């Protein structure tokens, strides 16, 4: 642990396992910074016991809340699908499930057995959505769910707050995403770059992001 | 022909029949006899236009009237024609069973 | 004595986009009947020799046309009483300013995550979906999920149906048609239209039929030889295809399913 | 149609190629099992001339197995449990309806469909003759829902709902034991098509009856009964009784009664002509199931009726799950802990 | 009224005559254009295998 971080810090931060590094980044804890009063990192942590520690040290610099953005590689590690989830719901006030990497699995198919992990069914979930209304979970924490991880990503970070912490986990530094057999581009901190220029624009315009689903002013 | 039929009245719903469906007299009186699944029906006198409309060869009313409104239903419901009357097969080419 | 058995059975039914692309293969892409110089048939035209025959084949042949945007079958939308709008249980007047006007349908689909409180069907169009959504996802995210929140066209009537539950419908239409037993020229009509929502829904179930072939998305094309106004039916359906797919917009999909309204049937 | 055109070569020839009662079960049997469009007004029809054929025709053990299988097929669940009754007092019985497993287990779908709608007591009698027949109660009658509840307790009425159990269920433990290591597991992700996502839907033509629990049926069969006595008030319940509406049978003229006259005495009806299956198919124990004023529903009725329904499925070789015995000795019987 | 003429005789095999199919084939495809097949199967009597004439 920490030979990243202190590869760049001996060669030339948040959480007090960095104190460590300090005392002897991309995709390490690294924070998104667009002057805004919420903390929005992207961490590399796609294990259960990796998620565990990332937001134990996110817990301890006291957010108001935590937003995880978590997903499930396709094809490869079933066994973790339900652990994941069942950890991001008892420590993170908000979890958004999302897609990793699918490959050639069908997303939704992924986000059926990590929903298993807390009890839940895509059939249940989809129930929720035609009452445009997601119920809390039995310890009062929330869960949504989107099969685009561009989208899920940006409406996390809409959902953040004064004084929030946003954690992307799963990718880290990596830049693609894998459906099907193409390795399309894509930047977990381009999307929390981007989203956070925009976000204040789409509050002015009169939409509600505050969970799921959104409230539009001509929705009612 | 003209008194052959009966109609389901409006209250009698099963998974047999459905209320306003046309069923022959005799088919009726035989379901009777043997369930007591709500077989709820009333005798209807169809004129001659309505009776060929509501055969068991979708070809010969077809062919008769209001030939898009026929074709349009049955095509949804993947409707067969077991060619059993003469009009049928004259349509076809074939050779009438008479 | 024992009969003589003889069965034989004739059925129609509703065509696949797969079957009309099996009955050509055959694409007629351009609207040339004749050439003026040659006197011949123009090439990849309505009488296209490698797509129908050299000039027997030509009466018996079939080509199809790909639509760009799909178009609601006539027969089931207009012709009362409406079948697409019976099976989804929308009257024919909200459901055809979704075709012929300028509207558009929020939550087409319910089997796939949405994110956005719209539903029903918007006279007008939402505001903030035109500046500030698109934006904030841009454009190339967007259109991935944008035809899941709200859609417009005939081909948002063609989720609808291919997302149906057909076993969800049967259910609710007799809780509802019991409901009404035990509470006057509504109450009789609205019965009347909930027994023919779930025997529409039965036959469905029990056939091989599906309810989104309602919608036509490729253009069967009758052979040469049977059509020596179809002709001119015909190339008004193409010039309009042929110009939308270069603008790729909804005024000319209504030119589109308009056309085809005409060829297959007028004065509707 | 292959096999009724056979059965009209029969029907409407010589007296020695009429049909006997296995004539009917092969004509039955066709439309049963075939492949596609509704059959069931077929069967109904087919039973009513069978019926009309009751001086020389007679029912065996195969004519009501099929019939059960049929309505159980088309959720005509009413009618299944009559020709379930007449199908008790063969020998054999049960088993002619299981058909070995075969052709979706009709025994398994008629026990499934008596859960699904509520009615426990019939679904005990039906176990009964099971262990008369000695024939043990099939997997796919025990299936288990996403709540890991079986027909033992689904019809207690928090429904769709799993039990306190004392402790927190592991879902972990859930989702390996369901095949999730090796992409085996079973997807709750509705998918574009007309194949059902619930696997309690296999055998049914139309899908499974809609989950009506036992409050509720208890309830509706008090409703109907009082609107058959709202009903002849207006105008003692004695429906099937077929002895007492022949004694009040007993231009056409308007007046009904004078024009009942005329009916027999122009031969176009007669007392003859009135009679039921139950009559002529000699059902004696039917005038005991009709007429009669519902029990209504007490949640005492419930715990012993459940309490005897999970005793006959662990003695014909059933395992009710543990989310079962906390929904309800026997918990501990099965090596639960709550 | 002529075919049912020969109809009440029961010279089929006449009346077959003086009808030829090109009659039927032509419908056919006329019916493809609004996006509906009819097709024609012989279920045999012996075998009960379904063949689907070629129209």
């Amino acid at each position: 642990n920490g030979k990243t971080t202190t590869t760049y810090l001996i060669k030339s931060l948040l959480g007090r396992h960095n104190i460590y590094n300090i005392l002897a980044v991309p995709g390490r804890c690294e924070l998104i910074d667009e002057e805004q009063a919420f903390g929005v990192i992207v961490d590399h942590a796609n294990t259960p016991d990796g998620l565990s520690r990332l937001l134990d040290s996110v817990r301890e610099l006291k957010p108001r809340r935590i937003i995880t953005v978590i997903g499930c590689a396709g094809e490869n590690e079933r066994g973790k699908r339900p652990v994941m989830t069942k950890i991001a719901t008892e420590k993170s006030d908000v979890t958004m499930l999302t897609s990793d990497n699918p490959g050639n699995e069908d997303p939704l198919d992924i986000l059926d057995d990590m929903l298993s992990g807390i009890g839940w069914t895509m059939q249940e979930y989809l129930k929720h959505g035609e009452h445009d209304y997601y119920p809390p979970l039995s310890n009062g924490h929330r869960l949504f769910l989107h099969d685009v991880r561009r989208v899920a990503v940006r409406c996390a970070v809409a959902m953040g707050e004064e004084g929030d912490m946003v954690v992307v986990a799963g990718k880290g530094h990596e830049s693609y995403q894998l459906e099907g057999d193409k390795k399309e581009f894509y930047d977990d901190r381009e999307e929390c770059r981007e989203a956070l220029q925009y976000v204040d624009e789409l509050h002015q315009a009169g939409i509600d992001t505050s969970e799921f689903p959104w409230r539009l002013p001509e929705s009612h | 022909q003209i008194t052959s039929k009966v109609l389901v009245s409006e209250e009698g719903m099963s998974n047999v029949f459905l209320p306003g469906e046309l069923i022959g007299l005799l088919r009726a009186e035989r379901t009777g006899r043997a369930l007591e699944e709500a077989i709820c029906y009333r005798a209807v006198l169809l004129g001659i236009t309505r009776a060929s409309l509501n055969t068991q060869s979708f070809i010969s009313e077809a062919s008769f009237q209001e030939t898009a409104r026929v074709l349009a239903k049955a095509a949804l419901r993947g409707r067969i024609d077991w060619l059993k009357g003469l009009k049928e097969n004259v349509v076809l080419g074939g050779v009438i069973p008479a | 004595m024992i009969d003589r058995y003889k069965h034989q059975q004739l059925r129609i039914g509703l065509v696949s986009p797969q079957q009309i692309s099996a009955w050509a293969t055959g694409e007629v892409t351009k609207p040339y009947t004749f050439h003026y110089k040659t006197n011949k048939p123009e090439k990849d035209g309505l009488f296209c020799e490698r797509i129908f025959g050299p000039i027997r084949i030509r009466r018996y042949q079939m080509g199809y046309i790909k639509l760009t945007c799909p178009v609601t079958h006539v027969w089931y939308l207009k012709r009362l009483p409406s079948y697409i709008a019976n099976l989804l249980d929308k009257p024919l007047k909200e459901l055809e300013g979704l075709v012929y006007c300028d509207f558009s349908f929020a939550r087409p689909i319910t089997k796939k995550p949405t994110f956005l409180r719209l539903r029903g069907s918007f006279e007008y169009e939402i505001q903030s979906w035109k500046y500030s959504i698109p934006l904030f996802f841009t454009t190339q995210g967007f259109e991935i999920f944008r035809n899941r929140e709200i859609s417009t066209g005939a081909g948002a009537i063609r989720e609808q149906l291919a997302d149906l539950d057909l076993r969800i419908i049967i259910e609710n239409s007799l809780v509802e048609w019991k409901q009404l037993g035990e509470e006057d020229r509504k109450i009789v009509r609205r019965k009347d239209f909930l027994v023919r929502r779930m025997e529409l829904a039965k036959h469905f179930i029990r056939t091989n039929i599906e309810p989104e072939w309602m919608v036509l998305c490729l253009l069967p094309v009758l052979p040469p030889e049977l059509r020596p106004d179809i002709n001119e039916l015909y190339r008004r359906v193409i010039y309009r295809n042929n110009t939308l797919t270069d603008l790729l917009v909804m005024c000319q999909e209504k030119l589109v399913q308009e056309a085809v309204d005409t060829l297959l049937d007028n004065g509707i | 149609e292959v096999a009724y055109a056979t059965f009209e070569n029969m029907e409407y020839g010589e007296d020695f190629m009429k049909p006997d009662t296995e004539t009917y079960n092969w004509v039955i049997q066709a439309y049963t099992r075939a492949d596609s469009y509704d059959r069931v007004q077929d069967v109904a029809e087919l039973l009513g001339m069978m019926v009309e054929d009751y001086k020389r025709v007679q029912p065996n053990v195969k004519t009501h197995a099929l019939l059960v299988e049929c309505f159980t097929k088309y959720c005509v669940v009413k009618e299944a449990i009559r020709h379930f009754r007449a199908l008790k007092n063969f020998e054999g019985g049960t088993k002619v309806l299981h058909n070995a497993g075969n052709f979706e287990d009709p025994l398994s779908l008629y026990l499934r469909a008596l859960c699904r709608e509520g009615r426990i007591v019939e679904l005990i009698d039906a176990l009964d003759a099971m262990r008369r027949d000695n024939q043990p109660i099939p997997p796919r009658a025990m299936i288990m829902s996403r709540k890991y509840r079986t027909l033992v307790s689904s019809w207690i009425e928090p429904l769709q709902e799993e039990a306190e159990l004392g402790y927190e269920i592991d879902y972990l433990a859930r989702y390996v034991e369901e095949g999730g290591l090796t992409g085996e597991r079973k997807r709750w992700v509705p998918r574009r098509g007309k194949t059902p996502l619930d696997p309690d839907a296999a055998g049914f033509i139309y899908s499974n009856p809609i989950e009506t629990s036992f409050k509720q049926r208890c309830l509706e069969d008090w409703k109907v009964h009082h609107r058959k006595l709202l009903r002849t008030l207006q105008s003692k319940l004695h429906e099937g009784d077929t002895e007492f509406w022949k004694r009040r049978f007993l231009w056409f003229p308007e007046e009904p009664f004078e024009a009942f006259k005329e009916m027999r005495e122009r031969k176009v009806f007669d007392v003859s002509d009135m009679y039921t299956i139950a009559d002529v198919w000699g059902w004696t124990w039917e005038k005991d199931f009709k007429n009669k004023t519902p029990r209504r529903w007490s949640q005492e009725w419930e715990v012993e009726l459940a309490i005897v329904l999970m005793a006959k499925v662990i003695e014909l070789g059933g395992v009710p799950t543990i989310g079962d015995c906390a929904v309800i000795q026997t918990t501990h019987s099965l090596g639960y802990a709550f | 009224m002529e075919v049912w003429a020969l109809e009440g005789f029961g010279v089929a095999h006449i009346l077959q005559e003086m009808l030829t199919p090109e009659s039927f084939r032509l419908l056919v495809r006329e019916l493809r254009s609004l996006a509906l097949e009819l097709n024609h199967f012989l279920v045999s009597e012996k075998n009960f295998q379904i063949n689907r004439k070629e129209v």
